[PDB]
RNA sequence: UUGACCUCAAAUCAGGUAGGACUACGCGCUGAACUUAAGCAUAUCAAUAAGCGCAGGAAAAGAAAAUAACCAUGAUUCCCUCAGUAACGGCGAGUGAAGCGGGAAAAGCUCAAAUUUGAAAUCUGGCAACAUUUCUUUUGUUGUCCGAGUUGUAAUUUCAA
RNA sequence: UUGGAUAUGCCAUAUAAAGCGCUUUCGAAGAGUCGAGUUGUUUGGGAAUGCAGCUCUAAAUGGGUGGUAAAUUUCAUCUAA
RNA sequence: GUGAAGAGUUUCU
């Protein structure tokens, strides 16, 4: 159907179309609020294969994010020990501009649950994504068993605890020899805590 | 198959059997609808920049130029390679 | 003082069946009942079985 | 819809099944996905793109495709006006897969 | 300092070790806390066996592949080959691998052989009672909750304890032919890569 | 002129919902220095203290874009072992995992990508009736109408196919 | 309190939905993502282990992994976003 | 981003 055409569509971000479009919407994303709601996924496809539905309780909010690294926020530069810790500049947050526009969407509403987000533009001052999210107090969740999961207290804010596909991601969730640092505190204390038997 | 722990068919003999067919590896297999969605797509979609200019370079016979534009565009010189021979098609396919 | 303090003595599985060997043999010897303070001077017989 | 169904339950309990008592249907077809299947499979006769879908990229590859499988299309106005005939508020598309005789 | 004699020390405590020590108080505790969880679901599945039917698959590496163990589950050719469907063989305690393969026939006809066996010693009851059904039993009387290593252990593969010495073997020569194939192995890429400049180089010849 | 659609508002609109607290344990962000190196800057202390966000009865993880290199294994977690080892390190002081093996427990699955197209088969809300209850306090069913929805709600499928 | 039993005694669920079975032609499979460079950080991970910024930016038997950088050719294994 | 001259299939003022 349409959906494998939008998808491949998708791809080709360099296109004379797709450079267009991108052009006119990020002028037009610019205009509003930084956090605004969006009436429709602006990419259909996308949102469908990220878990969203076109039903009463799914919502698509819109959010640009600043672009580059973080600067320390220390008074004039100033850390105040080691040389190893004096960098103020260079400096990068470990979440990613994506996890960001989470979190802020789903301050904004708090009544909410974030499901899942997508990049839509961007320039060079800011990121732009739409995050998809449920309510979970809506009729037409709580009995749809596909997405009852989320109505359970236990997925409470789950953009805050890295949950979300991005928050994974950047907490280092994966399988294998190159994730060994796994969950990191959890795997820390594995390691760091001293077992002492009843030898007896 | 010496049935050894060293050489070139070490280990020990067993009787081999054909491992039935996993369709996960099918995956990188080019599907009828998939390739005429593409050539649509290929049709409403131009050329990036950059594919603009590689087959530039390849239509002036410039063959190490656009190896290495490719190349330095795309990352790996396997994705290069495959690119360019993608381009290539093209090209001759408008010939 | 910690909780992690060694509490518990591991002793070889064969010496602790030497000890209980040795005290089993020590029940049946008179007089070492009577110097561990058992009054056992009017019992018919040592070691002492009863029916069933 | 609701009298249709009414008239093949009555017609199922004594006679055939609701095909005995109901026609084959002549509509326009509409929805995305299927009129792009549609399109695919050269079933459609006539194809009427909307002229407003917002995100246009839905409907953008539609006159390649249709020209492509050489099934005749035109861009219209109104979105709006397309629902309009189908009973929706809006339609991206219609499609015309078969006509009555007397409509040839 | 350093002044006696022994190892030099490595002790690895300079962390805040003494926050993080663990000690094994509730290690009777924990062990009748498992105990009874056993005893607890033996009783709610009965006369279910506690433990499901595993495969005998190989450990990998040389270290291990002359033993035999418990795998996680049986393969999709192995069910079909015992004739159970997958989608039945759950319901009936038989756990399925998707993951594992038979790259040969004796995996395959050991574990088939353990499903049969399971088969043949199994009471499948009704699902209505008093109303015996295709596959089911009708002597359901005496089931009981009986464990499945009693009747099908996982053994370990036999020997030969003698054989005569044959005129090949009194022949053989085995440190010349670990030598000899160690060194096959190892200069196999030269001598193919001089096969190309044996037949490659000579083809100017020709012409 | 009206109406439709789109986008955008307002209302003490009808019904909901979030915040604060508890932080032993849990998931993240941010982030020192004392200290050790017989000085000291890399290093170490430490991916620790302090600071900030967010949960539950557990959390997180989880049905391989995993191992291996075998006669192969087979989601995750935890224990023992691997192992103070491979490795990192002014190769100084110091630091330091993983596969196999044994054991505890075991459980497997859902979507998006498909034309239902001889029939949006889907869902919420209002109203009415009828049931139901840890419970006049709970939880539904049917009818009807209105909304949602074709810019796609259901149904068969999820690669093991 | 159908959890088990003749779970009896009975409700009347039960008329159309699954199992294997030969033959075909098929078999849609997640993108500013993967991957590359670079900077910072982190790791036991060593010509980059994970994370993040910025630049470049994919493919269709493709793509990932196979703990020494690179080019090529095989093989194995997995099937991301 | 969009257009015009000039420089020995191109991007520089
Ligand atoms: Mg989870
Ligand atoms: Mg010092
Ligand atoms: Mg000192
Ligand atoms: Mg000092
Ligand atoms: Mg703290
Ligand atoms: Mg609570
Ligand atoms: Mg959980
Ligand atoms: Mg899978
Ligand atoms: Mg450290
Ligand atoms: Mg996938
Ligand atoms: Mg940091």
């Amino acid at each position: 159907g349409a959906y494998k055409y939008l998808e491949e569509l998708a791809k080709k971000k360099q296109s004379d179309v797709n450079l267009f479009l991108s052009r006119v919407r990020a002028w037009e994303y610019r205009q509003m609020n930084v956090i605004h709601r969006a009436s429709r996924p602006s990419r259909p496809d996308k949102a469908r294969r990220l878990g969203y539905k076109a039903k009463q309780g799914y919502v698509i909010y819109r959010i640009r994010v600043r672009r580059g690294g973080r600067k320390r926020p220390v008074p004039k530069g100033q850390t105040y020990g080691k040389p190893v810790h004096q960098g103020v500049n260079h400096l990068k947050y470990q979440r990613s501009a994506r996890c960001t526009a989470e979190e802020r969407v789903g301050r904004y509403c708090s009544n909410l649950r974030v499901l899942n987000s997508y990049w839509v533009n961007q320039d060079a001052t800011y990121k732009f994504f739409e995050v998809i999210l449920v309510d979970p107090s809506h009729k037409a969740i709580r009995r749809d068993p596909r997405i009852n999961w989320i109505v359970n207290p236990v997925h409470k804010h789950r953009e805050s605890r890295g949950l979300t596909s991005i928050g994974k991601k950047s907490r280092g969730i994966g399988k294998g020899h190159r994730y060994n640092n796994s969950p990191q505190h959890a795997t820390w204390l594995r390691h760091n805590t001293l077992s002492l038997r009843r030898y007896r | 198959a010496p049935g050894l722990v060293v050489g070139l068919n070490k280990g020990k003999t067993l009787t081999k059997r054909q491992l039935p067919e996993r369709p996960s590896r099918r995956k990188g297999h080019l599907s009828k609808r998939t390739a005429f969605v593409r050539s649509i797509v290929r049709e409403v979609a131009g050329f990036a920049p950059y594919e603009r200019r590689v087959m530039e370079l390849i239509r002036n016979s410039q063959d190490k130029r656009a190896r290495k534009l490719a190349k330095k565009r795309l990352g790996t010189l396997k994705r290069a390679k495959g690119k360019i021979e993608e381009l290539t098609s093209v090209i001759q396919s408008s010939r | 003082t910690k909780t992690w303090r060694k509490w518990h003595v591991k002793v070889n599985q064969n010496e602790k069946r030497y000890a209980i060997s040795s005290a089993v043999a020590a029940s049946g010897v008179p007089s070492l009942l009577l110097a561990r303070g058992h009054r056992i001077e009017e019992i018919p017989e040592v070691p002492l079985v009863v029916d069933d | 819809k609701k009298q249709r169904l009414v008239a093949e339950a009555e017609a199922v309990a004594n006679g055939k099944s609701a095909q005995d008592v109901s026609k084959k249907p002549y509509n326009v077809k509409y929805g995305l996905n299927h009129v792009v299947a549609l399109i695919e499979a050269k079933k459609a006769k006539l194809v009427l793109i909307a002229s407003d879908v917002d995100p246009i990229e839905l409907v953008v590859f539609l006159p390649a495709l249709c020209k492509k499988m050489g099934v005749p299309y035109a861009i219209v106005k109104n979105k709006a006006r397309l629902g309009t005939v189908i009973h929706q508020k809006t339609a991206a598309v219609l499609a015309v897969t078969e006509v009555r005789e007397e409509d040839k | 300092a350093i002044h006696v004699k022994g190892q030099l020390p490595n002790a690895h405590f300079h962390k805040d070790w003494q926050r993080y020590v663990k000690t094994w108080f509730n290690q009777p505790g924990r062990k009748l806390r498992r105990r009874q969880a056993r005893q607890t679901k033996a009783a709610k599945i009965a006369p279910r066996p506690v433990e499901a039917i595993r495969p005998a698959v190989k450990p990998p590496t040389i270290r291990y592949n002359m033993k035999v163990r418990a795998g996680r589950g049986f393969t999709l050719e192995e069910l079909k080959a015992a004739g159970v469907s997958r989608r039945v063989a759950s319901t009936i305690g038989i756990p399925v691998d998707h993951r594992r393969r038979n790259r040969s026939e004796e995996s395959l006809q050991r574990n088939v052989e353990r499903i049969k066996v399971y088969l043949a010693h199994l009471i499948v009851f009704p699902r209505k009672a008093g109303q015996p059904k295709k596959g089911d039993a009708t002597d359901v009387s005496g089931a009981e909750q009986t464990d499945v290593a009693a009747v099908l252990p996982i053994t370990q593969e036999a020997v030969e304890e003698a054989k005569p010495i044959t005129e090949e073997a009194k022949n053989f020569n085995a440190f010349s032919t670990l030598s000899n194939e160690r060194a096959y192995a190892r200069y196999a890429g030269a001598r193919a890569a001089f096969q190309k400049k044996r037949a490659e180089e000579a083809e100017a010849k020709k012409k």
